[PDB]
């Protein structure tokens, strides 16, 4: 209860932000996510995270294709942003074909028009920053010292 | 996987809340009975959140056996009690006595006719025992919601007097558990009480009203049912209406003997009676006498405006005009008594074609426009 | 006086105000009358207060809209007669409980914010 | 209590007041017209 | 306190007040201390209301209805300016 | 137009009730149906496509 | 050469609205044949009475002949059985006419030479050898002696 | 016209009462003649 004071706090101190708004709906019970939260937060922003919220409601209702329509608005609307990629191939996994997931895994190489971020957006979004994350990656000098 | 860990989750939450409820309800066959009630109605939403879970794995396993069942089978517990019931064996679906008490003939036939010629395959043993033990837990579980129910029926004359004096004590306890907690259902607004627990009945072909869509459990409930049903819908609004007051007085404790409860139901009662009231006595009007003499009546732009529109038109005019000798070809089959006259004819006197008089033009009422306005 | 429960009630001089105010906003249509649209803007976050009447024979028919308040952080005030406030809301049966709702540059904005204030200077 | 009425401007108490309201602004033509509807319905014959 | 009236009762009442001017206007005619409303002529209208005279002599039909609109305009501008 | 047929083919499962007469043609009573316009103009498109 | 005209007795009022709604859907698209048959499920009134045609259709109904139309062809398939059916519509690529084969061969192949059914009036018209003809009336017989 | 009509009232109520009359196996012999059919055809459903 105190957690959902706070959100709501915050959503009324700082409007337009799609991280809390997406967070937010998380919050909300599943009755009140699809009828209430998402259109307001629809009506709100257009964010990546907006769109990543409203396939995984889609996929937690297990409307497929509902689900990769909007999990491709979200890829063409933003690529690297959000880490809606793991998300994207998970749902693959589970709900979607094994050639469909393969060609959702495939798209999300890293390159400077599509997912050249990824990495970054996952530390972004899924918490990847860690002392030994940028020695992973390839900028052992720069992405360790300059993340956490 | 999913299903190992919502089972585990189940069971340990059995274990300890559902065993603390089931002593408390032994009890009555410092640790007050409050918090059980609310650990209870708790409990609901937890067990409802993951049958949701079970259902939603079960629909993910099923979609190869049967790829159609969801949509043809909303309800999740419906559900499961069908792929319980059905399996890998599809052509069982043939005469199930079954399935007649589970699902309605109307779709009982639907699947039938989709299984006959679906696409989906045969589930392998694994699949089948992971889909066995996964209905297995989900009616246990069902079963552990009804006795809980059972449980808060029990308690509705502790929990919320008013509110269980107003409708049945089933549907106070069910609408409490669907809603989360006497709480959860008083910060509801009224318009949203009686949405609850709607099922989203498929229509077979018929159409939206006969599947009797936005009722919820107060629409179903004893005082409701008891109206023709085209008094069902509103009477299902009050009810609700003053079944968010009684939980705006239940939730803070008040009127404990109930008698908020009967300043609701009496009035309930008296609404009730006056939508059911026979209606008054009308007198009849007489047929006017007939008119003669002169009756004055003003003109001006409404008048000029009416004659435009009700006066003779030139193309109107010409229509009424037969030529006299001269025999038409009648170029309507369908009614010979259908002519033109001189519009068309030879000799009408006209070299040109007559025009349209635009002011003879056919349009909808005011009313009309505001319909479809608001059908747009 | 009547209702002894009403802690956050609003004296005379507040009363005018508030009522105004209201009448302004069902003016611009930024008024949502009746606790159970209370309810609802408060759930959509897009009140901002919530003006409610002390006079009400179930009286606890509105003491739910104030504990959501506390919930979603938003100001509420009691007032005296409902017959009052359903006049300002435009209403001639009587209201019990109306909000005011947030509209992208509204033109009441910073009269909202002052009256704001002043409930936040009346709690405690 | 005590209001003013916003179409005759009077202090009139509040317990009245919605009623003071509707016969307030009560149209004498709807007087006209319940008094020619008992004078027509004097008038039937059995 | 000065207590508010919903739009239903404001349309009633400004109605009703202008049902008692008119009604007033109208029985003050009836005995004979108002003289009986002229018709209000434009140059649309003029045709209309003083066709059968327009053709005696049109530029003196004219004058008199720019005399009637300029009088109907000049009694608007006058009372707006008694009103500042 | 054709968005009202459109919309209304996607949405509407309810309708208006429709009226019904009898032509007596002294060996059968034939039904005749009477339907809203509204209705009536996307059913006599459905029916044309 | 035995010909037998008859007629659907109840086809109008006989047609559940599920299964014409799954038939439906077999050719047009669903939210089409769901519209139509969510629209033969309409409240038929008449004065002071009124009540909820759900069993059978309204002939009403702009679109209903087309219905009508595609359900009497399902009872052909009834009667004519599918195989005959192809036999006398002819390949898909090369339909035949209303009253034509593509050979002899399949036109004596089996009993049935022509059909036609109209809205309801089912013209059927067989050719029977002797020994055809006596083991139908055999088998007929057989459950209805007489 | 009003008799019929009570005997239409009594039909659908009869109707509704005992539940459709076409059983499941009939329906399912219907259906899979008519897809064979349009198999058969090679018809393409008409679209939106």
């Amino acid at each position: 209860n105190i957690a959902n004071t706070l959100m709501a706090k915050a959503l009324q101190e700082c409007p337009n932000s799609g991280i809390l708004w997406s967070e937010a709906i998380f919050l909300e019970a599943r009755p009140q996510r699809r009828t209430k939260s998402v259109d307001a937060l629809k009506k709100c922003e257009h964010d990546p995270h907006v769109l990543l919220a409203v396939a995984k409601l889609f996929w937690s209702q297990r409307k497929i294709t509902k689900a990769r329509e909007w999990f491709h608005r979200t890829v063409k609307i933003d690529s690297d942003l959000g880490d809606a990629w793991a998300f994207f191939y998970k749902f693959e996994l589970q709900h979607g074909t094994e050639e469909q997931q393969e060609e959702v895994r495939k798209r999300c190489e890293s390159a400077e028009p599509r997912h050249g971020e990824l990495w970054c957006a996952v530390s972004k979004d899924i918490a990847n920053w860690q002392k030994k994350i940028g020695d992973i990656l390839r900028l052992v000098a720069g992405r360790i010292k300059n993340t956490f | 996987a999913k299903l190992w860990d919502s089972k585990m989750f189940a069971e340990i939450m059995m274990k300890i809340e559902e065993y603390i409820s089931k002593q408390a309800k032994a009890s009555e066959v410092a640790a007050p009975e409050y918090r059980v009630i609310v650990d209870a109605n708790n409990l609901t939403v937890e067990i409802e959140n993951e049958l949701n879970i079970i259902h939603k794995f079960i629909r993910d396993k099923y979609s190869k056996r049967f790829p159609e069942l969801e949509s043809l089978v909303p309800n999740a517990l419906d559900y499961i009690r069908t792929v319980k019931e059905l399996g890998n064996s599809l052509d069982k679906c043939k005469n199930n006595e079954n399935l007649q008490q589970i699902l309605t003939n109307a779709t009982i036939m639907v699947v039938s006719v989709t299984a006959s010629t679906t696409q989906g395959q045969q589930l392998s043993e694994e699949e089948l025992e992971r889909l066995e033990e996964a209905c297995d837990m989900a009616l246990e579980l069902n079963a552990s919601k009804h006795r809980i129910y059972e449980y808060v029926e029990s308690r509705m004359s502790f929990i919320a007097p008013n509110l269980s004096i107003i409708i049945g004590a089933s549907t106070a306890a069910k609408i409490m558990g669907v809603a989360g907690g006497l709480t959860n259902l008083s910060k509801m607004p009224a318009c949203n009480i009686m949405l609850l627990g709607a099922q989203r009945k498929t229509l077979s072909g018929f159409s939206s009203t006969s599947v009797l869509p936005h009722t919820g459990y107060i629409y179903h409930s004893d005082i409701v049912q008891s109206l023709p049903p085209d008094l069902r819908r509103k009477a299902a609004r009050l009810v609700a209406a003053k079944c968010t007051l009684a939980a705006r007085v239940d939730s803070f404790h008040e009127s404990t003997e109930g008698k908020v409860g009967y300043e609701l139901k009496d009035e309930i009662e008296r609404k009730f009676d006056k939508w059911q009231e026979p209606p008054p006595v009308k007198q009849v009007k007489p047929l006017p006498a007939p008119l003669d003499g002169q009756r004055k009546k003003r003109g001006g732009r409404r008048y000029r405006k009416m004659k435009e529109r009700l006066g003779l038109t030139e193309i109107r005019k010409q229509a009424n005009r037969m030529s006299f000798g001269e025999i038409e070809e009648d170029a309507y089959q369908e009614d010979l008594g259908f002519s033109l006259g001189h519009l068309g004819k030879s000799g009408s006197g006209r070299v040109r074609q007559t025009q349209v008089n635009e002011a003879t033009k056919a349009r909808i009422s005011k009313t009309l426009q505001r319909t479809l306005q608001k059908q747009s | 006086d009547v209702n002894p429960k009403a802690y956050p009630l609003a004296d005379a001089h507040l009363t005018k105000k508030l009522l105004d105010l209201v009448q302004q906003s069902c003016n611009y249509k930024q008024l949502r009358k009746g606790a159970n649209e209370a309810t609802k803007t408060l759930n959509r976050g897009i009140s901002e207060f919530i003006v409610m009447a002390a006079d009400a024979e179930p009286l606890e028919i509105i003491l739910h809209l104030p504990l959501l308040c506390e919930d979603k952080n938003v100001p509420y005030v009691f007032v005296r007669s409902k017959q009052a406030l359903g006049r300002a809301c435009g209403v001639s049966r009587p209201v019990i409980a109306c909000s005011v709702t947030i509209k992208e540059g509204s033109q009441l904005k910073q009269q909202i914010q002052s009256i704001q204030q002043s409930i936040e200077r009346l709690l405690v | 209590e005590y209001l003013v009425s916003p179409i005759t401007g009077e202090k009139i108490p509040a317990s009245k007041m919605q009623e003071h309201m509707r016969i307030g602004l009560l149209d004498p033509r709807w007087l006209e017209q319940r008094d020619r509807s008992i004078r027509e319905k004097q008038s039937d014959d059995e | 306190l000065g207590v508010y009236l919903t739009k239903k009762e404001q349309k009633k009442l400004r109605r009703q007040t202008r049902r008692e001017a008119q009604k007033e206007l109208q029985e003050k005619v009836r005995l004979g201390l108002m003289p009986p409303p002229e018709p209000k002529v434009r140059i649309s209208n003029l045709m209309r209301v003083l066709g059968t005279e327009a053709v005696q002599d049109p530029t003196k039909v004219e004058a008199h209805v720019r005399a009637q609109m300029a009088k109907r305009q000049k009694a608007h501008e006058e009372a707006n300016a008694a009103r500042k | 137009a054709l968005s009202r047929i459109k919309r209304h083919l996607l949405t509407q499962r309810a309708f208006k009730e429709v009226g019904i007469e009898f032509m007596d043609l002294y060996s059968h009573l034939v039904p005749v149906y009477d339907v809203e316009p509204l209705e009536k103009i996307t059913d006599a498109y459905l029916d044309q496509y | 050469n035995v010909m037998l005209e008859s007629r659907f007795e109840k086809m109008y009022e006989k047609i559940d609205l599920t299964l014409l709604n799954r038939l439906l859907r077999l050719i047009v698209d669903h939210n089409i044949a769901d519209y139509m048959t969510a629209k033969n499920n309409v409240v038929i009134n008449y004065k002071d009475m009124n009540h909820t045609n759900s069993y059978g259709i309204i002939r009403g109904l702009q679109f209903a002949s087309f219905i009508v139309q595609y359900y009497g062809l399902v009872m052909d398939l009834l009667v004519l059985g599918l195989h005959r059916a192809s036999e006398m519509a002819g390949p898909p690529q090369m339909p035949n006419d209303f009253l034509s084969f593509q050979d002899i061969a399949t036109e004596a192949a089996h009993p049935i030479r022509l059909f036609c059914r109209y809205i309801d009036r089912i013209h059927i018209f067989f050719r029977f050898t002797a020994d055809e003809a006596r083991d139908l009336i055999q088998r007929y017989l057989t459950e209805h002696p007489d | 016209t009003r008799l019929y009509l009570k005997a239409e009232q009594e039909r659908q109520h009869n109707y509704l009462k005992d539940g459709p009359y076409i059983t499941a196996e009939e329906a399912v012999a219907v259906y899979t003649t008519t897809v064979h059919w349009l198999e058969s055809r090679r018809f393409s459903p008409i679209p939106f």
